[PDB]
This record gives C-alpha cells, structure tokens and sequence, in this order.
C-alpha cells in the first residue's frame, strides 16, 4: 500500500508467529509505533503461505475499535511485511502481572464487553477467528483491548460447510471441535471467550488439559458429561463414546466461585453444550453484568 | 440453528450486498483487451471447472478464482500465450483461501502441462495479489445461493443442485453475465431450478430478504433461460459432464422449461 522500509525505524523483538518474528518499529515521518510481521517468501516453496492469504485479506475489512488494525502490506519480491498498530502487551502477560492483586471486576467487565463487541465484528463480517486466547488480545494504555491473530481465521458461508478439524489451541477448543463435529459455527469463539472470562476473574485456564481426552474429560467433570436432554445429538457425534464417564453436573458458583449472579448467568451461557443455545456475542452485549460497564484504563 | 448464524445473516448478508459492488468486474473489459476475447475466457473458464474437478475443490473455490480473473483483467492487458498463467495463479489463491486441502503448487505447474513454470506461478501469484491489494474475500454467487436455499418449503436437493449448476454455467459467458451482480445470478438461478423442479416461483421470503422481484430479476432470468436451453450445444461442455454426477444428482440431465410464463 502507501508504505516503504526505510522510513521505519526497528525498536525491539515483540514476539514470534506463524511467519518469524515480529518487531515493533517506529515510522520516522509521522512518529507512530508500530508492529511489523515479517513474511519471508524467499523461505517459501509454496509461495504466500494461506495463512498470511486469510490473515491480510480478512484484516483489510475488519475496521473496528477492538479488532487490531492492519495499516499497511509492504510488498518486496523476497518479502512481505504486514504493518500493524501497536498494543504494549497481550492479556495473558497482564494477567502474570496481576499474580496477587487480582485484576479488578471493572477492568474484566471492560475487557469482556470489548472483547464481545470485536467477536460480534467478525461474525457479522462472516469470519471465524478460531484462536481466541489470551495471547492473542492485546491492550493498550487506554484500557481498549482487541483481537489480534487472525493467522487462523477464516471466512465462513451461511449455512457453514466443513472446515479444519482441529483449530482452537487445546484449552480454549469448543466440545463439538473436540467430538470432531462435521460442522462448527461462531459458536467455537464464544466458547473460547467463556473459558477467557473465567481465565481472567481466577488467573489460571478453565480446561487446562494435556490431551483431547484429557480436554474433554476436564470440561465434564466441570459441566456435567452431556447426554442428549442436554445436547440433542451429542451421543451420535463421531468422536462421542457411551463408554465416556458420565459427571454430574456441578453447581456454577463452584466453577467461579468470587462470580456474582450475574456473572455466573453469562459464563454458563456462554459454556452452554449445545451450540444452538450457546450465547451469541451480539445478544451477551445486553446481558445484565454489563449495566455498569465503563472503560478504566488498566492498573499497572 | 447455529450452522446458520441466526444472529448474523442478516447482517452478513447485507454486508455480502455491499462487497459484491466493490469486488465488481468492468462490464466491458473484453473490448480494451486486444488480444484476448469472450470465447478465450469461455475455454479458460471451462477448464478451471475441469481443474476443480480433478482435483475435488469446493464450488466455491471456482467462483472465488473467475472472480479474480475477471477483476485482474479489468486492469491488466494479458497476451493469450498468459491467459492460462493468470487462470493457474487465481486457481492456486482461490484453493489457499478457501481450501482444507488445497493442491501443492507443483500440482497447478502440472496442470498447465509444463506451458509455464513454478516460478512463472508464483510470480505470478504475487502479481494478482498486488493487483487485487489482496482484497480475496469476494462475494459470490454460491454465498447468495446457499442463503436462499434456506428459503426452501421443504429443501429439495434437485432445487439446490440445479440451481449451482445454471450459477456455474453463467461464470463462463461474460457477455451478458458481467453485467449482473452475483446476488442478482443467484435470485434468478434460484428461481429457474425451483419453476424448473417444482413449478414454484421466487418466494415472499426472498423478496423480503433481498429486495428483488421477479420483475427486477426479469433481463437476467431471460439470459439464464436462453443459456440453459442452449447449455448442450455450447462449445464448453464440462459443467454439464460435472453436473451428470450423481453427487450434483444428475441434474444437467434434467429439461430445461420451454417458456417461464414470467
Ligand atoms: O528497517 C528495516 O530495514 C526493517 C527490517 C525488518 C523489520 Br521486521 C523492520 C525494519 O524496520
Ligand atoms: O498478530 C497480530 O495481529 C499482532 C498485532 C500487533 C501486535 Br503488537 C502483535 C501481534 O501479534
Ligand atoms: O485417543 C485417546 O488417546 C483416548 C484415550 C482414552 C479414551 Br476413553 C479415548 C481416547 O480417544
Ligand atoms: O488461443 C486461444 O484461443 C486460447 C484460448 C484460451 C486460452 Br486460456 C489460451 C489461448 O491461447
Ligand atoms: O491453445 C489453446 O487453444 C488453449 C486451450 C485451452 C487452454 Br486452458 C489453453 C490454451 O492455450
Ligand atoms: O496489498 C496491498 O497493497 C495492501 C495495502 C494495504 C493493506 Br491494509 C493491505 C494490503 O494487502
């Protein structure tokens, strides 16, 4: 676009993706900090890989407050540098830095709102993003933050078709991904942002599992293993086994305990089995723990 | 209900209607091309169809790559002799956007029969991708088709499969059909495999959905109808050997209507 690498200046290394690494630089003209992702296609067999294919197409028509903005595509012949505003830190390093404080209700309440206001973007914009963690939202010193990654986003037809099997990192991953579903819809990203919200009132993940089984074992003996009064269907799903331990369902204000009524009432919405009645992000919008919601920057 | 967003499309919808204007071809392009023609883009187009046959992509993926094509050449004059390398590389971003699988890159040099090489292919691949500025998710005629089969009372497999076979048959022609919207290919293929099928019309529903009538759909109904009349004696006859399969259930093999009383 209307860019070029010499009026960037590189500060530091920030992190490391899907294509090498990425740095935050400094645009010496304008002063403005930037992310810059690096794609080496000298390093490419293939070509631009599909994930930068889905990652930059998909980015240029989300422009939202809580979406991370993609400013720029430098295109050289060897490389590709993907030009992004810059975010101080991701939720999950805020999150660490909270260790013993806490972070506090307003600023989760904040966080969550925000979070559902860019998740509603996408879905009304036909993308999935499919890796919504907390290493993946960034925040700002405003108290804003936004969905970044969308390495592994894709976007859908109505109705869905089969997509990849096995997209979702492990602790975050949906039960119909995890029972290998023919069909998954915006129901997975609600489900990643439920274990998110529950991950940032405890400090430590919901499901932390070391397998599939293992995942979906630690979801049952949370939720209750689900039979087909719960989740019509559940016991026809390919990976389904009636050999399957069957947990009884435990109160919710055991999952969370410090959770208000409120609070508890949106996280089992949004952690409900049966995707159909899963919460969509539009309607957790007017949920009534948001009534007092305001935007505080954050505490550190 | 889910697999369906009911939240959202609507709103998708409306936002597909906005997309399909931007992602718009040039109506007139072929004239400003000197050296390539209609009949070119005909052959070129029916052995996409063929590719994604071979090689079991999604529909999807076809529209996806016409309509990089035919964008692409709205800007950029192409000699015959690249026809087909523009054709490969729109076939190879088309398959990595929207395929699980897509083929290897040496897959699309075989394909072409050693006419170019990979580094012609992958050159070319940035080259498309420069001229679109990576704008790939484009609208197509499959988004709006699959939408309004959700307006089926009940859904008939025959209705749906039909309906993408005349969707795939316009893609091939671009006169007349650059001069609609995929929105607007989709009402009328819609409407022509369900009179077709079941003698119904466009329904109430879609009219409320879309805006459109059989009044509005009327000029691109009557260029539909004519292309599916003449479907067996066009030079271009792999949509129709596709949609003899039973997985399209046959449906090339079905009568057009003589007259649509429309
Ligand atoms: O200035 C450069 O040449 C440069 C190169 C790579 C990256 Br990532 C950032 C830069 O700023
Ligand atoms: O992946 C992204 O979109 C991204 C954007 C900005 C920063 Br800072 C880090 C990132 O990882
Ligand atoms: O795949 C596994 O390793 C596995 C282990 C235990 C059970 Br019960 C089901 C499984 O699928
Ligand atoms: O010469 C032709 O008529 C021709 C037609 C289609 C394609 Br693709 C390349 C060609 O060269
Ligand atoms: O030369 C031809 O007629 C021809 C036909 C089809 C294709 Br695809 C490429 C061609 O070059
Ligand atoms: O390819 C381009 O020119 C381009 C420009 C700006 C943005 Br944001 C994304 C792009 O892909």
């Amino acid at each position: 676009g209307p860019g070029s690498m010499e009026n960037f200046q590189k500060v530091e290394k920030i992190g490391e993706g899907t294509y090498g690494v990425v740095y935050k630089a400094r645009n010496k003209l304008t002063g403005e900090v930037v992310a810059l992702k690096k794609i080496r296609l000298d390093t490419e067999t293939e070509g631009v890989p599909s994930t930068a294919i889905r990652e930059i197409s998909l980015l240029k028509e989300l422009n939202h407050p809580n979406i991370v903005k993609l400013l720029d595509v430098i295109h050289t012949e060897n490389k590709l540098y993907l030009v992004f505003e810059f975010l101080h830190q991701d939720l999950k390093k805020f999150m660490d830095a909270s260790a013993l404080t806490g972070i506090p209700l307003p600023l989760i309440k904040s966080y969550l709102f925000q979070l559902l206001q860019g998740l509603a973007f996408c879905h009304s914009h036909r993308v999935l993003h499919r890796d919504l963690k907390p290493q993946n939202l960034l925040i700002n010193t405003e108290g804003a933050i936004k969905l970044a990654d969308f390495g592994l986003a894709r976007a859908f037809g109505v109705p869905v078709r089969t997509y990849t099997h096995e997209v979702v990192t492990l602790w975050y991953r949906a039960p119909e991904i995890l029972l290998g579903c023919k069909y998954y819809s915006t129901a997975v990203d609600i489900w990643s942002l439920g274990c998110i919200f529950a991950e940032m009132v405890t400090r430590r993940a919901l499901f932390p599992g070391d397998s599939e089984i293992d995942q979906l074992f630690r979801i049952f003996r949370t939720l209750g293993t689900p039979d087909e009064v719960v989740w019509p269907g559940v016991t026809s799903m390919p990976d389904y086994k009636p050999s399957f331990p069957k947990w009884a369902r435990q109160d919710f204000s055991k999952v969370v305990p410090p959770l208000d009524e409120d609070g508890r009432s949106l996280l089992s919405q949004m952690l409900h089995y049966d995707p159909n009645k899963r919460i969509s992000a539009k309607a957790a919008l007017a949920h009534p723990f948001f009534q007092d919601v305001t935007k505080p920057v954050p505490h550190l | 209900g889910v697999n369906e967003v009911p939240d959202y499309h609507e709103d998708i919808h409306t936002y597909l209607r906005e997309m399909e204007v931007k992602c718009k071809p040039k109506v007139g392009y072929m004239k400003k091309q000197p050296d390539i023609t209609n009949s070119m883009r005909a052959i070129l187009v029916d052995w996409l169809v063929e590719v994604g046959e071979e090689y079991k992509l999604q529909n999807e993926t076809l529209h996806l790559a016409v309509n990089y094509i035919d964008r692409f050449l709205s800007s950029m004059s192409v000699l015959r002799g690249k026809l087909q390398l523009v054709g490969t590389a729109a076939m190879l971003l088309a398959s990595k956007f929207e395929e699980i699988y897509p083929p290897e890159v040496a897959e699309f040099v075989y394909i072409t029969d050693d006419t170019y090489t990979k580094k012609q292919v992958l050159r070319m691949e940035h080259l498309v991708l420069k001229v679109l500025a990576f704008d790939l998710a484009a609208p197509t005629i499959n988004q709006f088709l699959t939408q309004y089969f959700l307006h089926q009372q009940p859904a008939n497999c025959k209705v749906e499969s039909l309906a993408m076979f005349l969707g795939e048959l316009s893609l091939i022609d671009a006169d007349p059909y650059l001069k609609y919207l995929p929105s607007v290919i989709a009402a009328a293929a819609f409407h022509l495999a369900l009179y077709t099928v079941t003698g119904q019309s466009w329904p109430e529903s879609l009219v409320q959905k879309t805006g459109y009538t059989l009044e509005t759909l009327k000029p691109c109904l009557l260029d539909l109808h004519q292309t599916y009349l003449r479907a067996p004696q066009h030079a271009q006859q792999s949509i129709r050997e596709k949609y003899k399969n039973s997985k399209y259930h046959g449906v090339s093999l079905l009568n057009p209507p003589e007259t649509l009383n429309v």
